[PDB]
DNA sequence: GGGACAAAGGGCTTTCAGAGGAAACCCATCCG
DNA sequence: TTAAATAGGGAAGATAAGCAAAGGGTTGACGAAAGCCCTTTGTCCC
RNA sequence: UUAAAGAGUCAACCCUUUGCUUAUCUUCCCUAUUUAAAU
């Protein structure tokens, strides 16, 4: 049994639909790219790295590093540009985050 | 340059006219999430969802001329 | 050989926690699948990947900002990130679940 | 009606399907006028007309409600609640292969547009998806009206959008005519004041809702003129076809 | 643990659940060599536990 | 040290509201 | 290693009887706009 | 150019029963002939 990229869709006669193009099974870009970026091992613990995302979370296991504890992309990102530079792995986490697309603000 | 935006009056108008003239050939979208009351008011009274024209096109069929 | 999907229908029990009253009756559902053929064994995924530059290069808005985060960058190793997103590729992470079962996972880039 | 060039067979994953409130699949006619007007400010190549056809088309999902995208933390507002499934804002995806033809004025040689064309097609987008691949474009010269028969099969195989123009509304025609409604420009309501947030401060800023206008889908070999079949940017904010509205 | 063939379900509302066992295994006392053998081959068949 | 304002962050939260509904379409040619 | 020359008309295609019952169709996650309080930082006054 | 951004994931016994069947006429008719040296 091979395992193809799954949907989210409202329901329907399935209760498991599969991604497919033109009947055959395919995976989504999406989900190719979110496991290149998987390698924010620049983090007090928990070996096995995380992807790197803003407030870097993993949803599926409800748990959320670089909580308020003053390691944020948006800390780190104020401070480096307010006078005193950042740690080695810190400019490697703002850049490989600002690798990645996004919108931030509020 | 340009910022567009919805119309109120074509959802509501679109969704009445078309839902009486079975018109099987849409999709339905739905607004809010799970608590739909803090977007408008009309999403709050049509939380059946609204309308919108599927405008798939045909698609060249293979394995002949066209 | 292209690989379909195909559609089936299973039977199976009630397990639902916080419901045991009810796991006595049965459950029909419909789902879809996707296998190999029993004359093949050997699962093929291809698939493009594309990295361009012109990194620092807000979208919307910084005139200021955006050149003083800049500045403050660049002077960061390259070299690592671009080491680890290769390997993520190379050594077989990009492909899930589909990893266990398999005695030799071969990579042509 | 003198250049044209030809790219056939353009694979794009991840089109926004969603083009306005009430239209979901294939991008207006609008997109591609802009994807021109780009090429043509960034190669600085003046292009006359675009021409989109429909290879293949699918979005994404089933035969209603098509598909929702998961969505993440990244504003500046959170980091005590953000560790547990964001909200949604649905915005739609489809995947489909296209065919496209540009009018160009160039002259100086033959066989540099092609190089030119594919430097820009391999770093550009459609409708914000991405090019997986793309045939070797190709150049035909036209003269006269009879050649330009030539020029259009050169196309196949695809499915070119012609337009029919309104009657009364879309609501109405789409149910009687049975057509397909689609956005051909933007109307301006009011002038924005306010000049912090926007994206350039130079250009005049408006608040604008789309205009619709019903179109066909055609094959190419059964166009009976190939001018209905190009569009460009008109007068009032619009876009309009050289050939007006297709009659047969 | 039921026979939806035969009509009949064992393993009901008396004291024997994968999910009495499994919550009562963390929180403190733990469960007998029929248990734990119970509960892991309960785990390595699949399905969801949460609600 | 006390008073006022703003921003950031969290939590005490919590306030707010509410059952429609029915079904597989568009369309046959260049080229070696 | 052959030149030509034609290849049937007519009739006609059956009827009756019946197509089963019972059981079930899963759960979990995807909110904006505030009120109050506390802490910290920074500005100003006393 | 409605530009810019985003992991759907996990789990399943479809089982049991069976009589298709009775009848039948395909008949009549016919000109295939006309040659030439072995390469």
């Amino acid at each position: 049994e091979v395992f193809p990229s799954q949907e989210f869709v409202e329901n329907s006669k399935l209760s498991k639909q599969l991604f497919d193009l033109n009947g055959q099974a395919a995976m989504h870009d999406q989900k190719i790219g979110n496991a290149i970026r998987t390698i924010d091992t620049w983090y007090e613990d928990a070996t096995t790295p995380i992807a790197v995302e803003p407030y870097g979370s993993v949803v599926r296991n409800g748990v959320a590093y670089r909580a308020g504890n003053k390691t944020d992309l948006f800390t780190l990102m104020d401070g480096a540009v307010n006078g005193k530079s950042l740690t080695e792995e810190d400019q490697m986490f703002v850049t490989a985050n600002l690798i990645r697309g996004g919108v931030f603000g509020g | 340059i340009l910022v567009p935006i919805g119309n109120a009056h074509n959802l509501i108008s679109g969704t009445e006219y078309l839902w009486e003239h079975k018109y099987y050939n849409t999709f339905t979208q739905k607004l809010g999430g799970s608590n739909p009351q803090n977007c408008t008011h009309a999403c709050n009274k049509m939380r059946g969802g609204f309308k919108q024209f599927n405008c798939t096109p045909p698609q060249v069929e293979d394995n002949y001329n066209a | 050989t292209a690989v379909m999907v195909g559609t089936k229908t299973v039977a199976g029990t009630q397990s639902v926690r916080g419901n045991p009253n009810d796991a006595d009756k049965g459950n029909i559902q419909t789902v879809n699948f996707a296998n190999l053929p029993h004359n093949k064994n050997t699962l093929l995924v291809k698939y493009n990947v594309k990295f361009v530059g012109d990194v620092f290069k807000a979208e919307l808005g910084g005139g200021e900002y955006s050149n003083t985060l800049q500045t403050a960058l660049e002077n960061t190793d390259f070299g690592t990130l671009a080491y680890r997103y290769v390997y993520n590729i190379a050594a077989g992470r990009t492909l899930w679940r589909n990893r266990v079962g398999a005695e030799s996972i071969e990579t042509v880039i | 009606m003198r250049k044209f060039i030809i790219v056939k067979n353009v694979k794009v994953d991840g089109i926004n399907a969603k083009s306005s409130d009430i239209t979901v699949g294939m991008p207006p006619a609008t997109t591609f006028c802009g994807l021109g007007e780009t090429m043509s400010i960034k190669t600085g190549i003046v292009v006359k007309a675009v021409s989109y056809g429909s290879v293949k088309f699918e979005v994404r999902g089933s035969r209603f409600n098509t598909s929702v995208t998961k969505f993440a933390w990244q504003d500046r507002g959170n980091g005590g609640k953000a560790n547990n499934n964001s909200p949604i804002q649905p915005k739609p995806l489809a995947d489909g292969v296209f065919t496209l033809c540009f009018e160009v004025e160039w002259e100086d040689c033959a066989e540099v547009l092609v190089d030119k064309v594919t430097n820009f097609i391999n770093t550009a987008r459609i409708a914000g998806g991405t090019i997986a691949s793309f045939n070797k474009p190709f150049v035909k010269v036209a003269k006269d009206a009879e050649e330009l028969a030539s020029v259009k099969n050169a196309m196949m195989p695809c499915y070119v959008v012609v337009d029919c123009g309104v009657e009364v509304n879309i609501f109405e025609d789409a149910v009687n005519r049975k057509l397909q409604p689609m956005v051909n420009g933007y109307k301006k309501l009011e002038k924005i004041v306010d000049n912090k947030h926007m994206r350039d401060k130079f250009t005049p800023a408006y608040l604008a809702t789309p205009t619709y206008t019903m179109i066909g889908y055609k094959m190419v070999s059964n166009v009976d003129n190939f001018d209905q079949a190009l569009w460009q940017y008109g007068e009032n904010t619009k876009v309009k076809t050289i050939g007006g509205i297709y009659n047969d």
